[PDB]
RNA sequence: CAAGCUUGAGUCUCGUAGAGGGGGGUAGAAUUCCAGGUGUAGCGGUGAAAUGCGUAGAGAUCUGGAGGAAUACCGGUGGCGAAGGCGGCCCCCUGGACGAAGACUGACGCUCAGGUGCGAAAGCGUGGGGAGCAAACAGGAUUAGAUACCCUGGUAGUCCACGCCGUAAACGAUGUCGACUUGGAGGUUGUGCCCUUGAGGCGUGGCUUCCGGAGCUAACGCGUUAAGUCGACCGCCUGGGGA
RNA sequence: GGCUCU
């Protein structure tokens, strides 16, 4: 999984409170740090196909998370996508 | 999930008289009072009673008559998936009257009769036997 | 870091040889910036079934807080070393640092 | 990376590459290179001796360490060459007093690794260290028969020799063949497995592509005449015979060993 | 009735010996918890140590092989 | 069953001391288990009749310990 | 449409259990093979036999070596996983579940045609490997016959890597999600409290087995893990063959 | 041990 100073190294960088854990852009980059931590090993491992469900789940969590905030405020949306380098 | 309160609300009702329950509590709501108004009205409930502040629980203190339960039948009729709206001719007679259908009117919601007597239909909600 | 937990299994031949390479296993790990917690030789000891056509070798507990790249060292040094027949590593929760019911 | 090509062109068709990105795309270390002039399988009496051998590229020699004598001395790898006389890919290493040299390129080898020769080398692969300093049970290559003899066993492209046991001065080898062969125990080898595994997985597509490789057709002995071969005849297709060489030796079975010098050597045979 | 419950260990040591010879047979089998009454965390920790044991050839795998 | 005669010990004791330890460990079963194999349908079938056959004994032996016969 | 709210959903903290997956190592027992020692006429197999192995010395036994595959006991109507399925031990990488207190976001949710992905064994392809088992096949018996059951052998295959196939009584023959509705005895896994005055006493969560009440059902039976009472969405059925 | 049909 991802470490605990990773973590809160997130939590204080896009939360606005330094304890919000919660919000949408910390759920969002959690996300992302662990999808982009799990290219290197479905890179190695192929076949972990059940590890592979969960790297899934995460993205269509992040993406579930993401519309939502897309609907809800566009400009966080952008400045968000630019500040992690999404595509969409 | 849970799609439909109304429903909830008529189950938990047809299931408490059914297991001889005394009374049924769910959570509150604006529409779910306006029944239990409704039916302490009409004499199939004995009370209602909403308490708490931020998250209500609806209380109903349910009705037995000669040790059998007063509410013999219970159905939803519009649903979610398909509403039903009625005009005042088409208004439906549950049990030729005797039971009565619960409808949600442009002035609240009232039963048939008084829709009837009110010149005006709406939602078809419950028809209560 | 990893608390690790480290036995080996040596030819009683070289019984002698056992505080040399306790000593350089030991520096391995601190010049890694290791720590090291407990460190009981056993001896000589009777096996229960014959390894290697022998009957007795030479036992080493060691628990051990490194991290696990000179721990994989240390795993080659034993898998090269035909003195050490067996190792055994077993990853620990944490830092155990009692004595052992055998070393009593 | 074997590479199917697409059928543009019969000879296109079935051509199986074997695309090695990390060669050099350039000239070859000019020193270690010398003239390798073709023969066409003729001897000094300028009969063909061994047939079917004739034509294909010119190739220059590379000059390779087999024997791997600098001792100490570690070397860095600079880069990975073709080799065109061999079918493993060839390593140039670079030495810390300057020298340069062309090694056996192994599986896992690239560039910028350090290999060291010697007694005191380290068990990586591309170190090369006596067989009584190598532990029982390891793969390697370019395995002496003699001291300082140079490596003569295991060298084509995916190959390695299995060392199962050892009695003081020999250690007894599993050569690639199957069979179990004694060495002297103080005869160099070198760790890992020969680079080009990949090698065997090519498809040549067309006869050019031997051609090139300067093998001459074959001829069927069957479709000749008596004269020529002990096949030749027959009015049809007939065949009434065992099969021999052109020299009327059995083939089909019948073995040839008859080195009486070199038996003492050889724990069990092929199977 | 569990040794483990009353003296309330966190983690079974594969090295108490006396403890795993008193719940090994005498063909070195592992003894079943429906006899010893083992509860079945501490009885998977048992075979776990029992297995590490013999590993490092503090118990025998069996008897015979001697 | 590495048994040893002990002193002064009858014959007819230590052979049923060895037919109880080989009992015991249950060797004869094991090669009678042994002998052909036996598929992992077989072998859920057969533990899964075993584990019933526990449990409908159990509840039928405590419930005819209650009520009479006659 | 705008602003919200926290009960749904989710994030964080600390922990627990686990044959959850992938990769790499390693151990011991046994099988067969090879070499060798003692030894000598049978062995093996069956309902009974024979084929077969054996005086060229088997079988038995002892020592040593090789190699492959699977991991007794633990082991359990035990556990994990979406399903298929997963069983020695160790490490590396890694997914998910659950619990306790809090904190946070604020409906972000459910289902899903088409689509995409996974998907037992058998099978296919390339390259390896190959002990045991074993379709095919061969021989022996049995029989009226015996292209079989039985025996002696035994090849693909089973194993590994990468691709393909995309099916099963792929079954709980029971779609997923959510809500309510009397009980009992257990199993497992957390956790709170009481003086743990013992392995006890009182609770509170998750998963699971058996019986069974109302009710349901053609009946059998299901029965708080529903086949009960309801809601949302999907898939499917419409006489037997032909098919 | 196996031992068909009506
Ligand atoms: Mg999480
Ligand atoms: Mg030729
Ligand atoms: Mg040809
Ligand atoms: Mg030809
Ligand atoms: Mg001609
Ligand atoms: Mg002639
Ligand atoms: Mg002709
Ligand atoms: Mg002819
Ligand atoms: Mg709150
Ligand atoms: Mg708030
Ligand atoms: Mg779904
Ligand atoms: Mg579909
Ligand atoms: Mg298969
Ligand atoms: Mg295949
Ligand atoms: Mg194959
Ligand atoms: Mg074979
Ligand atoms: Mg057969
Ligand atoms: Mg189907
Ligand atoms: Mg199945
Ligand atoms: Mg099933
Ligand atoms: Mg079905
Ligand atoms: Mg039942
Ligand atoms: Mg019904
Ligand atoms: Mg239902
Ligand atoms: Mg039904
Ligand atoms: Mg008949
Ligand atoms: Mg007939």
């Amino acid at each position: 999984s991802l470490s605990t100073e990773a973590t809160a190294k997130i939590v204080s960088e896009f939360g606005r409170d330094a304890n919000d854990t919660g919000s949408t852009e910390v759920q969002v980059a959690l996300l992302t740090a662990q999808i982009n931590h799990l290219q290197g090993h479905f890179a190695e491992h192929k076949k972990d196909h059940h590890s592979r469900r969960g790297l899934l789940r995460m993205v269509s969590q992040r993406r579930k998370l993401l519309d939502y905030l897309k609907r809800k405020d566009v400009a966080r949306y952008t400045q968000l996508i630019e500040r992690l380098g999404l595509r969409r | 999930s849970m799609q439909d309160p109304i429903a909830d609300m008529l189950t938990r009702i047809r299931n408490g008289q059914a297991a001889n329950k005394a009374a049924v509590t769910m959570p509150s709501s604006k529409l779910k009072v306006a029944i239990a108004n409704v039916l302490k009205e009409e004499g199939f409930i004995e009370d209602f009673k909403v308490e708490g502040d931020t998250k209500p629980e609806l209380e109903l203190t349910l009705k037995y008559f000669q040790g059998k339960a007063v509410v013999e039948s219970i159905q939803r009729v519009s649903r979610p998936g398909l509403r039903i709206y009625k005009r005042k001719d088409e208004l439906p007679k549950v049990m030729a009257g005797l039971g009565i259908a619960v409808v949600s009117t442009s002035k609240g919601v009232m039963t048939d009769r008084a829709a009837r007597q009110a010149g005006l239909g709406g939602e078809i909600i419950c028809y209560v036997a | 870091m990893r608390h690790y937990e480290i036995v080996f299994m040596v030819h009683p031949d070289q019984s002698e040889q056992v505080p040399g390479m306790i000593e350089r296993y030991t520096a391995a790990i601190t010049g890694a910036e290791g720590k090291i917690h407990r460190l009981e030789d056993w001896g000589r000891r009777q096996l229960a079934y014959p390894i290697n056509k022998l009957h007795k070798a030479h036992y080493v507990l060691m628990n051990v807080e490194a991290p696990q790249e000179v721990i994989d060292e240390l795993e080659t040094t034993f898998r090269f070393n035909d003195a050490v027949i067996r190792s055994m590593v077993m990853r620990t929760k944490h830092a155990v640092t009692e004595a052992s019911p055998m070393v009593k | 990376a074997v590479v199917k090509c697409k059928p543009t062109s019969p000879g296109r068709r079935h051509v199986v590459k074997v695309v090695n990105p990390e060669l050099h795309k350039g000239k070859p270390f000019a020193p270690l290179l010398e003239k390798n002039s073709k023969s066409g399988g003729r001897n000094n009496n300028g009969r063909i001796t061994t047939r079917h051998i004739g034509g294909g590229h010119k190739q220059a020699y590379r000059i390779v360490d087999f024997k791997r004598n600098k001792d100490g001395i570690p070397a860095v790898v600079e880069r990975l060459e073709y080799d065109p006389n061999r079918s493993a890919n060839i390593a140039l290493v670079l030495y810390k007093d300057g020298e340069r040299r062309y090694i056996l390129a192994p599986k896992g080898l690239k560039a910028g690794d350090q290999i060291q020769s010697g007694v005191d080398a380290a068990i990586k692969p591309g170190n090369t260290l006596p067989m009584r300093n190598i532990p029982v049970g390891s793969t390697v290559h370019n395995v002496e028969m003699k001291p300082g003899k140079g490596g003569q066993l295991a060298r084509s492209a995916g190959t390695y020799v299995q060392i199962v046991a050892r009695d003081g001065a020999y250690v007894t080898l599993r050569l690639r063949s199957g069979e179990m062969r004694k060495v002297e125990a103080d005869c160099r080898a070198t760790l890992g497995e020969v680079g080009n595994a990949e090698h065997m997985l090519r498809v040549l597509g067309k006869a050019g592509a031997a051609r090139w490789r300067g093998v001459r057709p074959t001829v069927r002995g069957t479709a000749m005449n008596p004269v020529d071969h002990p096949h030749g005849g027959g009015e049809g297709r007939n065949f009434g015979k065992h099969p021999v060489t052109p020299w009327g030796v059995q083939t089909k079975g019948k073995k040839t060993r008859s080195n009486k010098r070199t038996d003492k050597f050889i724990v069990r045979r092929r199977s | 009735f569990c040794r483990f419950t009353a003296e309330g260990v966190q983690e079974i040591d594969y090295k108490d010996i006396a403890t795993l010879k008193n719940y090994i047979t005498e063909s070195g089998k592992i003894v079943p918890s429906r006899i010893t009454g083992t509860r079945a965390k501490y009885q998977r920790q048992l075979a776990r140590a029992i297995k590490r044991a013999r590993y490092l050839s503090l118990l025998p795998y069996t008897d015979r092989h001697q | 069953p590495v048994i040893k005669v002990r002193e002064n010990e009858p014959f007819d004791v230590a052979l049923r001391r060895f037919k109880r330890s080989c009992e015991k460990a249950g060797v004869l079963a094991e090669v009678r288990r042994r002998e052909f194999y036996e598929k992992p349908t077989t072998e859920r079938k057969r533990a899964k009749a075993s584990a019933v056959k526990r449990h409908a004994k159990k509840l039928a032996r405590e419930n005819a310990r209650r009520t009479r016969l006659y």
